[PDB]
């Protein structure tokens, strides 16, 4: 088996893409459960008011 | 009880937010050089990194 | 059979909840004045309160059946062995042309 250069280019260009890949996913996932902790630990304050 | 539930699934995401990198170069490797290998070197291999 | 159905049935777990969960945040928005006698919110959440459970005990029992698992795929494992090695004795056998 060879490794060339080359690989380590993809290698590198693998890791950008799926590091955005993953975030992406996890991040638009931690804002919804952002929308929600407000909106409950909201109502949570305006019911025990 | 439901907001307890948020709490927990937020917590989590933190966790995967927090190890999302390394978890990213593991399985680049994994996907760039791996394949030729056979169980023990991909084994051994994952192992150093 | 059942490993595959029940887990494989996460949908429920899943999306069941995944945009369940949306229809709380909801009502909740329509609130914020009257919530006290809130149909929706006292629907959406003691909804959940039910929908929800089912996954948690159910699991319990999934944690049970995993065993289930274990147990009988270990009575087949001395036999699986067999096997392979029978298998890379024929292989062996490709010294003579």
């Amino acid at each position: 088996n060879y490794v060339t250069p080359r690989h380590y280019l993809d290698f590198i260009n693998q890791v950008v893409l799926l590091i955005n890949e993953k975030r992406d996913q996890l991040e638009e996932e931690q804002l919804h459960l952002n929308i929600g902790l407000k909106k409950l630990r909201d109502t949570e304050a305006q019911v025990k008011d | 009880s439901e907001r307890g539930r948020w709490e927990q699934q937020s917590e989590n995401f933190n966790t995967q937010m927090s190890t999302v990198v390394g978890d990213v170069v593991l399985a680049s490797a994994f996907l760039a050089y791996i394949g030729f290998f056979d169980q023990n070197f991909r084994t051994d291999l994952m192992r150093k990194w | 059979k059942k490993r595959s159905d029940l887990l494989k049935i996460q949908g429920e777990f899943q999306v069941k909840l995944r945009i369940l969960e949306k229809s709380l945040l909801n009502a909740l928005s329509q609130a914020s004045g009257n919530i006290l006698d809130d149909d929706s919110v006292i629907s959406t959440l003691e909804t959940l309160k039910k929908e929800t459970t089912e996954i948690a005990l159910k699991v319990e029992e999934t944690e049970t059946v995993m065993q289930e698992i274990s147990e009988v795929s270990a009575l087949y494992n001395p036999m699986a062995l067999s096997c392979s090695r029978v298998y890379f004795a024929m292989e062996e056998l490709s010294q003579f042309h």
